[PDB]
């Protein structure tokens, strides 16, 4: 009974749902060449939230525990411990911790601690290789490497903030991140488990529509493109309204607030993505006041006005 | 758990010859695409050579056929063949597991070893 | 009309609104022996923003434009855009750009960017003095201490991301940061302009109830507090309602959903900040499924329950 | 802009003595307080001395009766005298504009000067 909407916020006012960093843009772009399975920013509209999605941005891809030198290296096993410091609790329905990076490539942040018992504090340059051998957050484990093979104490809380992305070379620039390749949550030659359903048009002559940033680049020719198919903000949103879905697809119209213009339409699926009638790669062009509103419930077979 | 361990650097005179190894542990080294790298002071790290679990190599455009990358699965190591040197080819090189087309690399990385190469200049 | 509401969420699904990490419990104590005016963090219950406070959580102490340095010098000057990378403009009616650090003391974090001819990159550990007689971020200037002296080009655009705060010494441990002393927001020797007001508890018995987090630590002994007056998701969801305020004071009932017991019940200032019946210094117990309740508007001498 | 300049360093015989000077620029030097900080290799930096704008002093226990911050207004020069030092006293020395009464530093660092104290 509760009426459906989405907020009222632009595009820049929002927030990507897969990385800690401000949206900039729409992009569509053909997708039957890869699977699209992230599993951040994944909220159906009725506010069920899915994958490893949880609700403030400031925690994607961040990680809790204490640490252990990994002999022989500058680098340290991280034993997580949940975000407010419980342990972490492995038997959990889902595929990771909550806000765990959802793709493969190497996020380079800062790895920091405090010993408790005087305040005294540290800080090293670190980088997490989410398509490691021996990533395994599911199990509580993942390593960073880091600039020391002495400073960190044991038993001491340790956090790492991340940054942003690197790439150390290949046959290309921008060959990694692979931004909808899925981490091994287990480690190598594991099973996933409680995945968020991979998404494709299923309406001829559409594509999705993509919330995009561009990832800070800390080394090398990284692919920074980071696109995610609902803002934070959306998350949230549908999260705190819960209002129910009168129909698998609502439609929305991106519309100027100064003119009333609308600018395009396009369907806000039921279980979290957005679609636009439009074939081939395209940059969408908007007014940087413009936003989204909801219009009304609609079947199966609308036909959205060309993008 | 994994482990990438290099040798073989050394100084050498423009137009001489080295040989790296790198011993891969921690892994099912039969099944895994393996690549070099190498980075200078100052400069971005770079891709050299990969190679398949078939054992089929790729090179970067400035290797030139003057490096061959192999492997010997019975001793889990990674070989680097080096001739014709050039002082443009200083840098650490660092061997790595590698997922193929593009060989982007996976793990931490090892230590690495020095190449340098004197112009005789 | 609109009825007024605050979002059901517990702490720990919240975001300070100073510094972007988490919430971690409720604190309250005195606060006669010091001036209490963030701008970060500051809304009216009917949604409009004060002081420095915008919306994205994750924009909160970030900085981004162009740098430039003398030679030799390990330190860069920073020309701050927008967050849009369109121009900054120190003529609009704000104290400092949206976003910028409250508080004096030394932010630690990472200084990245991107070359755009080719998408080659680079990243630097970097720190900001926001007690610095240069931090200036009003007339568009801010200064960044890295670890290089060469690495960074002109005319390419450059983020500062935050990690954490340190701490150099003095006669006690944790004597910096100072979260409640505003920075200079046009370098020294200059005035602060269109300020959101001091807080301060009314009547006797009352405090501050303050919404606590612990910023991580990156060298030396910080002071690592960081209280804010609103949760960052109440903000956003005051913006985003603009519910009008029946009177000024909003009476809050703090719920344990399993028991519907009330722990405690506290005042929401129309002008945005929240006081209690309490004379001590402590973290609020509280269970961690607990929610805060709008119950009632009330008149202005309302006396709360004693917690 | 602030510039921060500490010369006077160098290798010293334990019980000897020496004097630190640091050139602080770019500031109204008369109105600041200044402090002076160590930090040896893989330790944190630490406060020794705080001089105000009055010329009032205050030391770190650690060298009370032994060091004696000074300043020179016509100068912009800070001073750290040091008696009967101690091979514990080695560190790099950096001074910095500070805030009163608790002297935290304000300004990025200057390059500091080395101090060695020998144990022979």
């Amino acid at each position: 009974t509760k009426p459906f909407s989405v907020p009222v916020l632009t595009v820049e006012e929002m927030t990507n749902s897969r990385f800690p960093i401000p949206l900039e843009k729409l992009f569509t772009g053909p997708s039957s060449a890869f699977v699209v399975q992230p599993q951040n920013g994944r909220c159906t509209t009725d506010g069920v939230l899915l994958g490893t999605t949880q609700l403030s941005p400031v925690n994607i891809c961040t990680f809790r525990g204490d640490v252990t030198h990994i002999t022989g290296s500058r680098n340290y096993t991280m034993n997580l411990a949940s975000q407010n410091w419980n342990d972490y609790d492995p038997t959990e329905e889902i595929p990771a911790p909550l806000g765990t990076p959802d793709f493969v490539g190497k996020i380079q942040g800062v790895l920091t601690q405090t010993t408790r018992t005087d305040g005294s504090t540290r800080g090293h340059k670190a980088t997490v290789y989410t398509g490691s051998a021996d990533f395994a957050p599911k199990l509580g484990r993942v390593q960073f490497e880091t600039d020391t093979d002495r400073d960190f104490e044991a038993n001491q809380n340790t956090k790492f903030t991340p940054v942003g992305v690197i790439q150390d070379g290949g046959t290309t620039h921008r060959n990694e991140p692979q931004q909808w390749v899925l981490p091994s949550y287990s480690g190598r030659n594991t099973h996933n488990v409680h995945l968020a359903p991979a998404v494709a048009p299923t309406f001829p002559g559409e594509q999705l529509l993509f919330f995009r940033s561009t990832m800070p680049g800390c080394s090398g020719y990284p692919n920074m493109d980071l696109d995610c198919l609902l803002p934070q903000e959306w998350v949230q949103y549908f999260y705190q309204e819960a209002a129910p879905a009168q129909s698998d697809v609502a439609l929305l119209r991106f519309v100027n607030p100064d003119t009333g213009r609308v600018l395009f339409e396009c369907k806000l699926h039921k279980s979290g993505y957005v679609t636009v009638a439009h074939t081939g790669q395209h940059d969408l062009v908007i007014p940087p006041n413009g936003y989204f509103r909801f219009d009304s419930w609609v079947n199966q077979f609308y036909t959205l006005a060309p993008m | 758990q994994v482990q990438l361990q290099e040798s073989g650097g050394g100084l050498v005179q423009a137009g001489g010859s080295l040989r790296l190894s790198c011993a891969a542990s921690g892994t099912i080294f039969s099944i895994d695409a393996f690549g070099w790298y190498r980075q200078a002071p100052g400069k971005q790290r770079e891709w050299v050579a990969g190679i398949t679990s078939g054992s089929s190599t790729i090179y970067a455009d400035f290797v030139k056929g003057r490096f061959t990358i192999s492997r010997d699965n019975a001793k889990n190591t990674v070989f680097l063949q080096m001739n014709s040197l050039k002082p443009e080819d200083t840098a650490v090189y660092y061997c790595n597991r590698a997922k193929p087309p593009t060989y982007y690399s996976l793990e931490p990385w090892g230590k690495g070893t020095q190449v340098t190469v004197s112009s005789h200049h």
